[PDB]
């Protein structure tokens, strides 16, 4: 870790160590890294004008389902969809009744057509009255199809969201549990926030017990799904958010900070450095570099696409076609049989 | 053991506000006071015995507590309530687009009348002076089919004028279908899925035995309400006693498993339960009005009055933004109830039945026309 | 029967007429009747002088008490009990005794009703009409193109009907293509026509969008609280 | 409907026809001793896309029925296609036109034939910076310079100016506190020349470090968030904005219309080609 | 209540400064103990619900009538007017065309 001031064993008083203490120690005269800039550190050392302004967000998210079998299913499950089809066939019997006191294959086929707009040829029964049902059954068939389409769109409604993104103001995050296996990096600046925030003491410990030595393991836990949530500053996190998109960042960056080089006090260069990085911003260099690396990564937003899933039922249909034509040799046998 | 919550936070406010040091412990016998025979039980007992000066908690207010002791704050709104995981379904398929019916249905009949005029133009063209005359009847049946999503083999009209007139009609039919589906599109919204139970007056609660289906409502033992129930419906209280549970999670699980049909409790807590549900399958009744109106009250020795002095500090606290901070701090609840919306993979079979009833009516009508031919006049 | 009580009334809308006898009834009146019957006491009701609920006023001449409106009247001893939608608060509780609340309520904001939306014909103008004019014209040209070759080696009306068959979706089927090349032409154009109507089904889809986001105003988050907009006036009841 | 249109649906449709074509010729020939042509192609066409096809129906029992099943499923897909496009209609990013300024469109107005317009307040750190790095922008924008932020706003709001450029905090607050939500922060409002408010001191002799400490104390206390909500709060929270039933100035369907015209031309020269086959 | 009786008026959604109603008496009133006990009894009994329900329930505002047809359908009237107008010209014109050929 970069390191934080901590109790030195029995002594209980010690330098922040890590990257910074080496700096106090003089092992490294100047520190170049992605270091957030904070007052607790600031008293000890000089800091350059912050290079970046990154804010803490929570980098996590898992898969969001989209049923392959859901759209037709609206019929399947209803079960009045199939049965009524058969009753369309039954209407033929009523028509025969209409015929009385004024072909079965053609009728059933005719019924199938209204579901499917077959327009085969013969048309409505001789009785005008009988034909009225044709209008009715096709009416309802039409309605059903359209209604289905509307319910197909009801599936499209989607709009079921986990909505656990706002951790700072989020109810779930505040009252931690075993369903909130939450961490940060062992010895991370946010720990200072939890430390100083007695308001967050609960969370401080809740967090502490799950902390990691590094980001690679911390990101992995969420990826491995070992830990449901991960907390870290955005600049490190968002790039990863782009990198996978299996994981997501949520809520509003909190505790904003500037990035500035860490160096031992009195460095006669820090001021020049500050001017230099200032120029880097002024000339667009800083800006040019940030686009240069971050820009390379990108992921899709909340845009919906069909993705060739639901098409398999039709695959089934084509398989049924094969079965059909196989049956067809026996159907022609029937003509031959009446030989 | 450490303690948490907004009451705890209020107590912190009170350390500073009334400037009084306090000792806090937990009750053993009976939780919220329970009165059996000669002697009362719970925190109220420790308030009566002089062990406790003031009792704090989720305790509800009642007249009996009032004769014995008092609370002058009423900080929160709570009432008896039930959480039901239920749903709302479409009725009559948007009444078969009833709105079109006031103007649209008549116009359809009117549309048929337009068709007669079209046929009249057409008849002359067809016969300046086999049996195409069936076309007008066929055209109406034929025109009607073209109106709804085609799917009519019908007959082929020839008269030149009919093709144009048909096109004007077809255009109409198409845009009709557009509006139809827009009506259908609007319905997707109408497929509102909100819990379908009534308040305390509902018959499912009042006369549970009559329904064939087996369902039961219940509440926690030794509660203030038991008495209300016994002072509302004694029989209902006995039924609740038969199916008694004890912990929140008992009820919760029972509700999630369906072991318990629905559950009544202090709404405030139940709201908080909705505030903490995993999966969001539980809701309040209708709007959530409990139908029992009360707020939390804090005990004081009947002789004791720091409450009158205490009251002043409390109100400004009401006025102060923090109560809402405490609300946001502890009462914030996930999945705010925006008029809820959802999509069914089972579609609607009872709405479908409604459709089928219309269908069945038509079948009956055709039987009537059969009868007319059956008994056709000489 | 709606229970009513005679309540002394103060000044009317018309000039003067401060002294009057009037009729009172409603939620609070039914509550009074219940309380009176329950505790067995008789009463006389009157409407508060100066029409106010009650607030103390600090410095009009000498320092003044919470004698404003209805509340002060009580302080004077003229009123022995206040029976109205009187909010229980710290300020008042310091001087009088409030019963346990008979109603729990919170402040909200009242504003005029929101504006409506246009009819479908009006809706059609934004997308349907221009396309219909342009495309309808396009169909005739397509019909003419197939014939060109056919002509080389009411036909036009028949072609239009064939092309219109797609649009209305009437599919009158009055006429069929003359040649295999036309069919490839039909294969070309027929598919295009199908796409055009499917895009019309996209137009069909477009009708549903007319959903309106509208607006709501936050108690503290909204800009209006942030500034009493000069153009946007808001207020409450005095005293 | 682009993924479905891309591979599986068309090939399957050919197979159903082909299966029917084999069966129809054999079966039909079975039915009548004394054919799949373009008409069959139209049938794939008739069943597949909302009917409207008048050419033919095959005279056989097994295939015709199988296709009616296909058609029914295909209708579902059609319906879904409508829904797919409805999904597009559900929301839209009405922010498409963006001037990055690293694009060079701003660099020159003159490249774009209509005159473009953008301006900023003079005597600003922004204007001085502009003059330092980008001269042409300064020399051009001097005409579009405005008296005051309310007046600069007058140039944007009432028309007669397209874009306005100013400090990001003010522009963000302005976006929130605005009569019309039409104005929106550029992109994510992610600003170049990333800076913050600066507090002056005299020189190396001053409050120095003790003063800075206080500042980062404020972040720890969390007061700034509250003060942000109170003073910096903004109207019309910036959710992904959406538009519905917009003038249909198709652009991709226009492309489709062109596809049509081209395909026609091909078939016309195909007929010529065929004709020549003869000579 | 007002918003439920006058459909041209509506409330802002947020509820703030939660507060509640009570009977007011001087601190030394001998009816204070009695007045509350009565209020509590009326809440528990249901008397309070009868009064609120009796008076408040009279009026409600709903979104009933959906969206299909109605006002949107009025221009459809125009559409219907457009179908009838077109056919008449064709009569004489069509007859003239027939006479020509
Ligand atoms: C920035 O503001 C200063 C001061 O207002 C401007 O300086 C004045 O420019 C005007 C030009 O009409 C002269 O008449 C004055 O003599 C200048 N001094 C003043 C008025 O104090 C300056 O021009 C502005 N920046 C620009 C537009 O160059
Ligand atoms: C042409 C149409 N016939 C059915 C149902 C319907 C409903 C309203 C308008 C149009 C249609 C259909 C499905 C998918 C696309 C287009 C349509
Ligand atoms: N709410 C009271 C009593 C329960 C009830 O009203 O039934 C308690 O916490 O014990």
């Amino acid at each position: 870790k970069f390191g934080t001031q901590e109790r030195v064993n029995n002594s209980n008083a010690a330098a922040w160590n890590g990257m910074m203490g080496e700096l106090l120690s003089g092992q490294a005269d100047m520190i170049v890294a992605p270091l957030t800039i904070n007052n607790e550190r600031a008293q000890y050392i000089e800091f350059s004008k912050p290079f970046k302004y990154q804010g803490l967000t929570i980098l996590v998210k898992k898969e969001i389902p989209r049923s392959t079998l859901d759209s037709f299913m609206q019929p399947f499950q209803s079960t009045l969809w199939l049965l009524v089809g058969l009753s369309v066939h039954v209407v033929a019997v009523m028509l025969y009744l209409l015929d009385r006191f004024s072909t079965l294959s053609s009728a059933m086929w005719f019924s199938w057509r209204v579901l499917l707009n077959s327009g085969l040829g013969e048309g409505a029964p001789r009785s005008f009255s009988a034909r009225i049902l044709g209008m009715v059954w096709a009416l309802f068939a039409m309605i059903i199809v359209a209604s289905y389409t509307a319910n197909l769109a009801a599936f499209l409604v989607l709009r079921r969201p986990e909505e656990r993104i706002t951790g700072i103001n989020d109810p779930r995050l505040r009252n931690p549990s075993d369903k909130f296996i939450y961490a940060t990096v062992k010895q991370s600046s946010v720990d200072i926030y939890f430390r100083r925030q007695v308001e967050l003491s609960t969370m401080y410990r809740h967090m502490e017990k799950h902390n990691y030595e590094s980001a690679a393991e911390a990101i992995q836990a969420v990826r491995d799904n070992k830990l449901h949530a991960f907390i870290w500053d955005s600049a490190v996190l968002e790039f990863e958010a782009s990198q996978d998109c299996d994981l997501v960042t949520t809520g509003e960056l909190f505790f904003r900070s500037g990035f500035g080089i860490g160096m031992r006090k009195d460095s006669p260069w820090k001021q020049e450095v500050s001017l230099n990085i200032l120029k880097s911003h002024e000339n667009g260099f800083m800006e040019e570099l940030d686009k240069t690396w971050v820009r390379y990564q990108e992921c899709d937003s909340r845009s919906n696409a069909p993705a060739t899933l639901t098409f398999e039922n039709m695959a089934g249909v084509f398989y049924l076609v094969a079965g059909g034509i196989v049956a067809g040799i026996f159907l022609i046998f029937i003509e031959i049989a009446y030989k | 053991k450490c303690c948490k919550g907004f009451c705890i936070d209020i107590l912190k406010k009170l350390s500073k506000t009334v400037k009084f040091t306090y000792d806090l412990y937990l009750v053993t016998n009976g939780k919220h006071g329970k009165k059996i025979k000669n002697v009362w039980n719970g925190m109220i007992g420790e308030v009566v015995y002089k062990r406790a000066v003031m009792a704090v908690g989720s305790l509800t207010i009642n007249e009996e507590r009032s004769v014995a002791v008092d609370f002058s704050v009423p900080f929160v709104e709570t009432g008896i309530s039930v959480m039901v995981s239920r749903s709302a379904g479409t009725v009559s398929p948007s009444a078969f687009l009833e709105p079109f019916s006031a103007s649209v249905w008549v116009m359809m009949f009117v549309m048929l009348l337009l068709v007669s005029a079209m046929a009249v133009f057409i008849f002359e063209y067809f016969s300046p002076v086999h049996g195409p005359s069936f076309t007008i009847g066929k055209a109406v049946w034929l025109l009607w089919g073209l109106v709804f999503n085609n799917s009519l083999p019908v007959q082929n009209p020839k008269g030149t004028t009919s093709k144009i007139i048909v096109s004007i009609w077809a255009f109409f039919a198409v845009i009709f279908l557009a509006s139809y589906t827009a009506n259908l599109a609007a319905f997707m919204i109408q497929r509102r899925f909100v819990d379908q139970v009534t308040g305390l007056s509902d018959n499912k609660f009042q006369r549970p035995h009559d329904y064939s289906p087996p369902f039961r409502f219940g509440t926690v033992p030794q509660g203030s309400t038991e008495r209300n129930i016994r002072n509302n419906y004694p029989d209902m209280h006995q039924y609740m006693v038969k199916f008694h549970q004890k912990g929140v999670q008992d009820a919760l699980v029972s509700l999630k498993t369906g072991k318990l049909d629905a559950f009544i409790y202090d709404a405030a807590v139940l709201n908080y339960m909705a505030g903490r549900d995993e999966g969001c399958k539980l809701v309040t009744i209708g709007s959530g009005y409990i139908f029992a109106t009360t707020g939390y009250g804090i005990a004081l020795q009947k002789g004791s009055r720091w409450k009158r002095p205490i009251d002043l500090a409390l109100l400004q606290f009401v006025g102060d933004g923090e109560m809402e901070e405490l609300e946001k701090l502890w009462l914030t609840g996930i999945c705010h109830t925006e008029k809820n919306e959802v999509m069914s993979s089972q579609l609607d079979i009872d709405n479908m039945a409604g459709v089928f009833y219309m269908l069945a009516a038509a079948m009956a009508l055709s039987l009537i026309t059969f009868v007319w031919e059956h008994l056709f006049y000489k | 029967p709606i229970k009513k009580v005679i309540c002394n009334g103060p000044d009317e809308t018309i000039p003067g007429r401060p002294t009057v006898p009037q009729c009172c009834y409603g939620f609070c009146v039914d509550l009074l009747i219940k309380l009176a019957r329950e505790m067995d006491f008789t009463y006389e009701v009157h409407l508060v002088a100066d029409g106010k609920f009650g607030t103390q006023e600090r410095v009009n001449n000498s320092n003044a008490a919470a004698w404003n409106g209805m509340m002060g009247e009580l302080l004077s001893g003229q009123a022995d009990m206040i029976v109205a939608p009187l909010t229980i608060n710290n300020e008042r509780a310091q001087y009088i005794e409030f019963s346990k609340p008979f109603k729990y309520q919170g402040l909200t904001i009242l504003v005029k009703k929101e504006i409506p939306r246009s009819t479908l014909d009006s809706f059609m103008q934004p997308f349907q009409s221009t396309l219909w004019l342009l495309v309808g014209l396009s169909v005739h040209v397509v019909a003419v193109m197939l014939y060109l070759l056919d002509r080389f080696s009411l036909t036009l009306s028949s072609a239009m009907w064939f092309s219109w068959r797609v649009l209305l979706n009437s599919g009158l089927g009055e006429g069929a293509p003359r040649s295999f090349s036309a069919r490839i032409l039909g294969m070309v154009w027929a598919l295009f026509a199908m796409i055009i109507v499917a895009s019309y089904t996209a137009n069909l889809a477009a009708f549903l969008v007319l959903r309106r986001p509208e607006e709501r105003i936050t108690g503290i988050n909204d800009p209006r609280l942030r500034n009493p907009s000069d153009k946007f006036i808001y207020a409450t009841v005095k005293q | 409907f682009l993924e479905p249109f891309s591979a599986d649906v068309w090939v399957m449709m050919f197979v159903m026809l082909l299966i029917v074509s084999a069966v129809a010729v054999f079966v039909f020939e079975y039915f009548s001793p004394v054919f799949t042509i373009g008409k069959a192609i139209w049938l794939l066409w008739g069943l597949v896309f909302n009917n409207s096809l008048p050419v033919q129906n095959p005279k056989g029992t097994t295939s015709k029925i199988m296709v009616s099943v296909w058609a029914f499923f295909a209708v579902i897909f059609l319906a879904s296609y409508t829904a797919n496009l409805a999904a597009f209609m559900i929301q839209r990013r009405y922010v498409d036109q963006v001037s990055g300024l690293s694009d060079k469109k701003f660099q020159r107005p003159n490249d774009f034939s209509p005159a473009f317009r953008f301006g900023t307040v003079p005597n600003g750190s922004t204007e001085r910076n502009i003059r330092n790095n980008y001269l042409e922008m300064h020399s051009y924008m001097v005409k579009f310079n405005q008296r005051s932020v309310q007046d600069a706003l007058l140039s944007l709001k009432s028309g007669k100016l397209d874009a306005f450029i100013y400090d990001a905090a003010v522009l963000n607050y302005m976006a929130g506190r605005d009569e019309g939500c039409k104005l929106v922060t550029i992109g994510s409002g992610k600003v170049f020349a990333t800076t913050g408010y600066g507090i002056a001191i005299q020189k190396d002799s001053g409050w120095k470090r003790q003063v800075d400490l206080a500042i980062l104390q404020l972040f720890g206390d969390g007061e700034m968030e509250e003060l942000e909500a109170l003073w910096l709060t903004g109207i019309c929270h910036n959710e992904k904005n959406e538009v519905m039933s917009s003038q249909l100035d198709i652009d991709n369907m226009a492309g489709v219309f062109y596809m049509l015209a081209a395909a026609m031309a091909l078939s016309l020269i195909t007929f010529i080609m065929e004709h020549l086959f003869y000579k």
